[PDB]
């Protein structure tokens, strides 16, 4: 019943039935480094998580095709069928548009879809149409409606082309399902409260430390280790974490106590994982199990409630603060809690002050996790750092 | 014209399979194989329907329809946006080099033979499509087209004394 009003974060998914099996594939755009779009698999999220950060789009304007052409030849709205929308990528800030070049040789007439900075032209606008007879033009669009987008410039359909490795979406003439999953409704996002999908970090009341990893001077095997550090690390790229919620709809709602979600290191792109033979470490996305990498925050020390909350469909209740919100990390499998250690022996106590994190039942009654959100500027800086180090390492290996 | 292009792009199977599909490349190989069908009697009724000629006429009719469906003589195309959109659609859907190769076939000039093959009127549709969709303002393009696809046919037409077979 909820309408899609402008200035909201949405996710564009589709369903593909290939090789007699059904998959749910999203629309994703890396943004920095390349322009073309690709596919993120929200399905099969039990071991390989989808990168929801780069799959989010915001609708800027919702005007008629005709008002659009008047503007070309020259306010929270509500989306209507038959209008033309402007989909700005949430992270990169560019706009979804129909390109002029083609990479998939299987389609000699189709055009590719990507991102462009400028809003000028008809390429960046996509007219919206229903996919059912019960809905006609001029109707308000509800959540979960079957939508389909046509390029204003080329009048080509947002088709999901198939390839052996050429799994692209192109501007073809054959229709494909496209569903919109809300993330943030654009309503009053309560300032100072934690919101799903944020990039933030943790501090202590009387220690001024952060949960971080060793810097780049060591190898990434050594960086896989996790510890606490203070000083200049308080504001750095490697001292930031992202709360990736399992749900693909309303993922950018108010996070509440007890719900599960993974912690992602923005600099390395890896998630916090636990095997009982060792302590928590960082590992890549190809094996990120839900039970291994899911965590939660509790407001006390007891185990009074674990399986109390199942699902809330909406913005949710604004509960968790940033400053005065003492949270306690709790793993979904073992129920172990954070502890600071004293691994640095007295022989090297005056040197590098790092106190490792061991996740244990008892803990210490002095943790005091105070949350602090990182601004969009340095969150973007950290993730673009990750992208560029990945690309440069690939180039270095390829040339070497 | 606009609604015709809209419907033809909504149903892409109206175009020939050698043009449209993930299979055949386009008009070049399509008409090479069409010449092969016309030459080889294993592919016909053993006055019969020459399948190669039928394919050639179908493709020529499609090209002529698209050319006459081109937006305009650039009266309204200069200031219109929908006309530019339709013209770009036509350009991107029919490659130019394919049309050049189709024009440059240089059919034979014949005692009489049969006109149930590559008729000279087939290239008329290609010429109309080029004139109405792509046009000629470029010097080296015009010279190259004249050298490759026009001079042999002009010589064939001019080398006539008495055997007036094809007007």
């Amino acid at each position: 019943i909820q309408f899609l009003r402008t200035d909201d974060e949405v996710v564009l998914q589709c369903t593909a039935t290939i090789h007699k099996e059904q998959q749910k594939l999203c629309l994703a755009a890396e943004g920095f480094g390349n322009r073309l779009c690709f596919l993120e698999s929200t399905s099969n999220s039990k071991n390989v998580p989808p990168d929801l950060s780069i799959c989010t789009f915001v609708l800027e304007q919702s005007l008629s095709v005709r008002a659009l052409q008047e503007m070309l030849a020259n306010g929270h709205r509500t989306l209507l069928y038959g209008h033309a929308i402007l989909l700005r990528h949430s992270y990169s800030g560019m706009y979804l548009c129909c390109l002029s070049t083609s990479r998939s040789s299987t389609d000699k007439l189709a055009f590719d879809v990507g991102l462009q900075e400028d809003t000028t032209g008809e390429a960046c606008w996509w007219t919206i149409h229903p996919a059912s007879k019960q809905r006609s033009e001029g109707e308000k669009v509800r959540v979960g409606d079957d939508l389909i987008l046509v390029s204003v410039s080329s009048e080509r359909y947002l088709h999901l082309s198939y390839g052996n490795s050429s799994w692209h979406v192109d501007a073809a003439f054959q229709q494909t399902l496209w569903s919109v999953a809300p993330i943030s409704s654009g309503s009053e996002a309560a300032q100072g409260y934690l919101i799903g999908g944020d990039v933030l970090r943790l501090l202590h009341g009387h220690m001024d430390e952060c949960l971080t990893v060793p810097s780049g001077e060591h190898g990434e095997e050594q960086r896989r280790t996790v510890h606490y550090e203070g000083g200049a690390v308080s504001v750095h790229a490697r001292s930031l974490w992202r709360l990736e919620t399992l749900r693909v709809a309303w993922s950018g709602s108010h996070i509440r106590w007890g719900q599960p979600f993974r912690l992602r290191h923005v600099t390395t792109g890896k998630y916090l994982s636990l095997m009982e033979d060792k302590n928590l470490l960082l590992m890549d996305k190809e094996k990120a199990d839900v039970k291994s990498t899911a965590f939660a925050f509790r407001s006390s020390k007891e185990k009074l409630d674990v399986g109390v909350r199942k699902e809330v469909d909406g913005m949710g209740t604004s509960e968790i603060k940033y400053g005065d919100s003492i949270c306690y990390i709790q793993h979904v499998d073992t129920g172990l809690w954070l502890t600071y250690q004293a691994v640095d022996v007295k022989s090297a106590r005056m040197g590098s002050i790092q106190r490792k994190a061991i996740m244990h039942h008892e803990g210490h009654m002095d943790d005091g996790l105070n949350l602090s959100r990182s601004q969009h500027e340095e969150s973007r800086t950290a993730r673009v750092i990750r992208s560029t180090v990945f690309l440069f390492n690939r180039f270095i290996r390829g040339l070497d | 014209a606009n609604v015709v292009v809209r419907l033809l792009i909504r149903r892409p199977e109206c175009f020939g399979p050698a043009l449209r599909g993930e299979g055949g490349n386009g008009l070049l190989a399509a008409m090479e194989e069409a010449i092969k069908i016309a030459e080889d009697p294993s592919r016909d009724g053993p006055d019969t329907i020459h399948m190669g000629n039928a394919i050639m006429t179908f493709y020529a009719a499609l090209i002529d329809l698209l050319g006459r469906c081109a937006p305009e003589m650039h009266l309204i195309h200069a200031g219109k946006g929908e006309a530019i959109r339709i013209r770009s659609i036509l350009r991107s859907l029919i490659p130019l080099g394919d049309l050049v190769g189709v024009i440059s076939i240089a059919f034979q000039m014949p005692e009489p033979d049969m006109s149930a093959g590559f008729c000279p009127d087939h290239k008329a549709a290609m010429v109309l499509f080029l004139d109405r969709v792509y046009g000629i303002e470029v010097q080296d393009f015009l010279l190259h087209l004249l050298e490759v696809g026009f001079l042999p046919d002009l010589r064939a037409a001019a080398s006539l004394d008495t055997a007036a077979l094809s007007x």
